């Protein structure tokens, strides 16, 4: 993991927190 | 959802413009193919940097939730940010701890390691207190 990877991961978690329908297979 | 159903459907269509083989991931070869069809000429290293900007699991390819990071950074909302901060900061003290970040990742079914969580806190932690406050959270989400 790196600083670019960290920021990408925070923003992914933000998308997933705001859009529960994107979690999981469907 | 923050995004409407029409939006998610639309962005899935955009994603499949790159994911031409429909396997659910965008590779540097797929990214390069689209970019050269639009008249560009990225190097293989520049294709890697583009994927690395949004690659959240480090597998070298872009899946659909990662693709939405490009879509959000493409063109841009401060009440959604406060509300999302509260989901992370579960004991309400205004600081996201490593344990509270792990809890968000667990609730989302994200696999986690200490190395990745400690790196995430470190990179966000501007003031050096070992946790992420609200203004540190804003800088991370909006950049
Ligand atoms: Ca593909
Ligand atoms: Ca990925
Ligand atoms: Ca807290
Ligand atoms: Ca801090």
């Amino acid at each position: 993991s790196n600083a670019k990877r960290a920021r990408a991961h925070w923003q992914l978690l933000y998308t997933l927190v705001n859009n529960p329908s994107l979690v999981g297979s469907r | 959802d923050q995004l409407t159903e029409e939006q998610i459907a639309e962005f899935k269509e955009a994603f499949s413009l790159f994911d031409k083989d429909g396997d659910g991931t965008i590779t540097t070869k797929e990214l390069g193919t689209v970019m050269r069809s639009l008249g560009q000429n990225p190097t293989e290293a520049e294709l890697q940097d583009m994927i690395n900007e949004v690659d959240a699991d480090g597998n070298g390819t872009i899946d659909f939730p990662e693709f939405l990071t490009m879509m959000a950074r493409k063109m841009k909302s401060e009440e959604e940010i406060r509300e999302a901060f509260r989901v992370f900061d579960k004991d309400g003290n205004g600081y996201i701890s490593a344990a509270e970040l792990r809890h968000v990742m667990t609730n989302l079914g994200e696999k986690l390691t200490d190395e990745e969580v400690d790196e995430m806190i470190r990179e966000a932690d501007i003031d050096g207190d070992g946790q992420v406050n609200y203004e540190e959270f804003v800088q991370m989400m909006t950049a």
